[PDB]
């Protein structure tokens, strides 16, 4: 059994907004706060949000079956990688995608020039009925920000490792051309992946070609 | 803190003061104060509130104290420009409470002042 | 040589009585004696000395304020409060024997008990999931003691017996007591010291006698003791816990013993009973009697 | 307990596990169990001429939830209502304990019925509006009371209900009842 | 017969959810101490995760994992050597969270987008806030001296896997990343020497 | 599943004002600023603004149903292109318009002339009964500035790609004949679109004709 560690950077090409919960809002304050690491108050990218977006894009690329009801009806590669919960056909997820935290390098860069980690984007919605704008404030992680992402791959079937990493590269290529987080169709969440390394932390597996 | 005639400053007093000023005519608050001037003052206090919110230390830093001083300056300027803003500021004692917040010099008192301001805005919206 | 042993429990305990879901706040003397026997077996210590020369008391609640003994089974001339009153502070218990305790003070004593809180952990078995199966949920009873509160018991024995008990309890601190030990429960710390108060309750002369431990007499002693008694006959059943006993786990022979706190006008000596059937080693059950003398 | 109870439960998705003696155990739809428990209470009062009251605990569980855990956890809820002096009922969570007259009149009829007609009548109003009010409620800070008024001002709700909802929120006891009123409406309107 | 106490702190690198309701309320509360209300990590979860990772690494049937975590099979009754206490939220972390008025357990809002209607379903989960620390106590029972080193190497492999793995909750989605710091290894009972033995 | 990337430039023909709040200024100084990228401090064109203006113009051109109240009631082409959230008819957004950033060529061109990217336009309002001026200062992006946009089109249905790109062309033509940002009715925000490359980044769709 082997575990392959993929550590890298996610660079915010356009402002990133992933929702946050449990905070009531002051009148005139941000309508939509982002998810933040409560200990550090810095924004983070939830591992689930990347895994869900990556899996959704990869599944759309592979092709969904007609009238697919559940996530467990995906292609065998998608279930092999991200996991399945079919009754009597449970497959362990090979991809454990952890939460991406605001990097200390970007922390230093934003402490220089006295730049806030997040920025409030003021928006409105002009109605099709009365043509009256309805303002909102969306918090978004700044464009300069970088997040340290850490993924683990579980080497269960060696013969499928190369195909699984090909699918991972396809999914990440889709995600770079897609967005992450919410509001992406209106310019939010565009990202770039920079793979610092693909190490093997567990086992004797040779991962230099991945 | 407290007002003249020994009344207590709280969100209950925010509701009470928005109600006593409220005059039927259209609903007129503080002799012609409009929602827009109230939202401008709320924008000022919101900038200061964001400054303090981002911070975690209870003691108010020097920059937010200067922000409160400039808030008092803006209060005076808006009072001079518009009679209704002057009436609102003197009836709700917002600048006096800015002085009180500066005297106390803690995050709790500034957050309570922000809550009082927000309650004034909310009840002004409700009673219109 | 009466020694008070106080157990303060760091993690919750199961202390099962009939199922895995239910949890008891205390254990009877037979459970603690079986744990001591198991520990002596592990520590390669002889069992004969512990079996013969040691008489132990059931585990009973205590707080920082009071140590609670079982309610004696004596006639009461309201009744719901006395039913709810399971444990009485030792100073109150003499008053209860004198019969001065009224219903309101009985309810006050019952509410005074702050031993701890009983909960139920919900867990799963995922073993089938690997072998193309589904996970199965189950439940484990728990009892978490308040920081001041704990359990205690009195043990009488010879000096060597007391030292052996000290060593066995030092080991039991990490071995644990109760159900689902070695799976996150039952861990405790013990402190053994002489207790003047308990010795004063121990030494006493009265018309009536009350058990401090679950016990049952032999037939010859039963003939004399049974008459003129108010007792609760509780069943002691369980699965054998050993590797040596059999290839597969086997239930113990059902036993029936007088519950601790039962009142006998005639005292009986206890007997260590054997509930083994067709096993490699005899399974021991503790039914020795710890007695307190009282006047009603 | 046995003969008359069957007539009381007539027309409701309720199954009597046992009535035994004084202690009852019933399992049924969450909506009908609450309704019949009130109907049981009013019929019991007439039967006993007011000299007798009964305390009950009501729980809400999914179908797949074990039966044994339903009896164990709901018995503790009864134990909460029994703990208070005489007439009490524990609905759903332990915190929500109300008098039988309070649950039937102050919650279901005084507050929930105006809320039900509110959603149907107003196109703008949506479950989203209910949840936003619910978040402002359940907040000890008195500032949320002002925020509720701010939320109610632009909500375009009817004036009588807007005054009613504001008045209920300010009172400490009436807030609990208003919270329960929304929850019941939210549960009743799912899917 | 010896016993080896392992004293350690588990650090929550990402929000920890061990599971264990009212509308609009977190429907997935973590395990908490019934009295102190401090969230805990059941010792059963640690033991089961370690056993599962050892099964995956070695491969349950294997004699080593079965002796370490207990066996009840007919003819193969084995006492569990690893008795792991439920992890307790640490005092130092409790003070560090009392400062700055930080809650002990964060709530995480999550949504599922259906593959058919594209609708989103929202779940609020409770996670022990990142940066917390749980004291962990493990008792290793030296049933046989000859197997102590091998069992400790197995523990070390299990710990390393769990460092690279998660603990409870949905760990493939980021939750449960933990780091084990062991304060000390010591022989509480018996004369066995555990100075050379390191869990990590 | 294909992803076609449209890349080009937005040329500011008339000073562009996109309002962004959250700024306190000195008495008599600039009253209304523009939206800027916090990291660079250079003016930005949000993808929300581009998408909203294009969708509004396209919906007007295709037609508004009588008494329309929401955006999900727009024409099926608009819902297919820009997305939808109607109950039971959630349609994904094929267009993912991104934030347009200040072009580096335009930045160097302005630095050549020693010119500021933003100008403070001085305006006033003459009252109708008192004829007393009320002065305002509005920040605008200087004419002659270029913003390089970035649009992603998701080919979900191969049949409708030609019609979708025809609608995109119509929307961009309308936006060129219209304004962007605020104050455009009084001569602000006139822009020109210069498309540089339409290519299929993801997949094997043929984007030569488009």
């Amino acid at each position: 059994y082997s575990k392959i560690r993929i550590v890298g950077k996610i660079d915010v090409l356009t402002g990133l907004h992933i929702g946050g919960g449990g905070e009531t809002s002051m009148i005139g304050a941000i309508a939509s706060p982002v998810v933040r690491d409560p200990y550090s108050r810095l924004p983070i990218i939830p591992g689930s949000s990347i895994k869900g977006k990556m899996r959704s894009l990869l599944a759309k690329h592979i092709g969904l079956i007609p009238g697919q009801k559940m996530h467990n009806q995906d292609a065998p590669e998608i279930l092999r990688l991200f996991g399945s919960s079919q009754k009597g056909a449970i497959q362990s997820s090979r991809l454990q995608i952890s939460d991406a935290f605001f990097s200390k390098a970007s922390q230093e860069e934003f402490d220089k020039k006295d730049l806030a980690y997040t920025e409030t984007k003021f928006e409105n919605t002009i109605s099709r009925l009365t043509a009256v704008a309805n303002p909102r404030q969306i918090e978004r992680v700044t464009r300069g920000a970088s997040f340290d992402f850490h993924i683990i791959y579980n080497v269960e079937n060696i013969n499928e490792v190369m195909a699984d990493f090909e699918n991972i590269k396809t999914a990440i290529h889709l995600l770079e051309n897609d967005y992450l987080g919410g509001g992406g169709t209106r310019g939010n969440g565009r990202i770039r992946f920079v793979i610092d390394s693909i190490d093997t932390v567990v086992g004797d597996f040779d991962s230099s070609n991945l | 803190a407290k007002t003249k005639t020994g009344e207590m400053i709280d969100l209950n007093f925010a509701r009470k003061v928005v109600e006593e000023n409220k005059r039927v005519k259209e609903i007129v608050l503080f002799n012609g104060l409009t929602t827009s001037k109230l939202r401008n003052l709320l924008e000022l206090i919101n900038h200061v509130y964001t400054k303090v919110y981002n911070s975690d230390d209870t003691t108010l830093s020097e920059d937010v104290r200067d922000e409160l001083e400039y808030l008092k300056v803006k209060f005076a300027y808006e009072s001079g420009r518009e009679p209704a803003v002057r009436t609102f500021i003197e009836k709700t004692y917002v600048d006096k409470l800015v002085d009180v917040v500066l005297k106390k010099n803690t995050k709790k008192i500034f957050l309570d002042y922000c809550k009082y301001f927000e309650a004034l805005v909310a009840y002004a919206k409700f009673y219109r | 040589v009466v020694k008070l042993v106080k157990l303060t429990f760091k993690s919750p305990v199961h202390f099962g009585m009939k199922r895995l879901s239910d949890s008891n706040h205390t254990i009877a003397a037979d459970t603690l004696f079986s744990a001591l026997i198991i520990e002596a077996l592990q520590q390669q210590l002889e069992l004969s000395h512990l079996l013969n020369n040691l008489v132990i008391t059931d585990l009973f609640p205590y707080n920082k304020t009071s140590y609670f003994l079982p309610k004696p089974l004596i006639r009461i001339e309201g009744y719901k409060a006395f039913k709810k009153l399971t444990y009485i502070p030792v100073e109150n218990y003499s008053e209860y024997l004198r019969g001065e305790i009224d219903s309101l003070e009985a309810s006050k004593i019952a509410e005074s008990l702050n031993l701890g809180k009983a909960s139920l952990s919900t867990k799963v078995s995922l073993q089938a999931v690997d072998h193309n199966g589904e996970s199965e949920p189950y439940s484990v009873g728990n009892f978490t003691f308040y920081p001041e509160s704990g359990l205690y018991f009195l043990a009488k024995g010879n000096a060597d017996t007391i030292g052996q008990l000290e060593i066995l309890m030092h080991a039991l601190q990490y071995s644990g007591i109760g159900g689902k030990r070695s799976a996150g429960y039952g861990q405790f710390r013990c402190t053994i010291e002489d207790s003047g108060k308990f010795d004063s309750l121990l030494s006493q002369t009265g018309n009536i006698a009350i058990l401090l431990s679950s016990a049952m007499a032999s037939d010859e002693e039963l003939v004399d003791c049974l008459e003129d008694a108010r007792y609760l006959l509780k069943k002691r059943t369980g699965f054998v816990q050993s590797k040596t006993y059999a290839d597969q786990l086997v239930k113990k022979k059902d036993f029936y013993a007088f519950s601790a706190g039962s009142t006998f006008y005639q005292k009986f000596n206890g007997k260590i009973f054997d509930v083994s059937d067709n096993g490699r080693h005899s399974v021991y059950r503790y039914a020795k009697a710890f007695w307190l003398e009282g006047k009603i | 307990f046995k003969f008359e109870l069957s007539n009381i439960l007539k027309g409701a998705r309720i199954s009597v596990i046992y009535s035994g003696g004084d202690d009852l155990f019933l399992i049924g739809a969450w909506d009908d169990v609450i309704s019949k428990a009130l109907v049981l209470r009013k019929a019991f009062t007439r039967f006993s001429a007011g000299k007798l009251t009964f305390s009950a605990g009501i729980g809400m569980y999914p179908v797949k939830y074990p039966i044994s855990k339903m009896a164990s956890e709901t018995g503790v809820l009864e134990d909460l209502a029994k703990r208070g002096e005489k007439n009490q009922v524990a609905l759903w969570n332990d915190s929500k304990v109300f008098g039988w007259s309070q649950l039937e009149e102050q919650i279901l009829k005084e507050k929930m019925i105006p809320l039900q007609e509110a959603l149907t009548n107003s196109q703008e109003h949506g479950k989203s509006f209910l949840y936003k009010m619910l978040e402002l409620l359940r907040n000890e800070d008195q500032i949320n009371i002002a925020r509720l008024a701010y939320l109610l001002a632009r909500s375009s709700l009817s004036e009588e209900l807007t005054q009613s909802i504001f008045a209920w929120s300010q009172n400490k006891q009436q807030k609990v009842e208003l919270i329960t009123a929304i929850e019941y409406l939210v549960y009743q309107i799912r899917e």
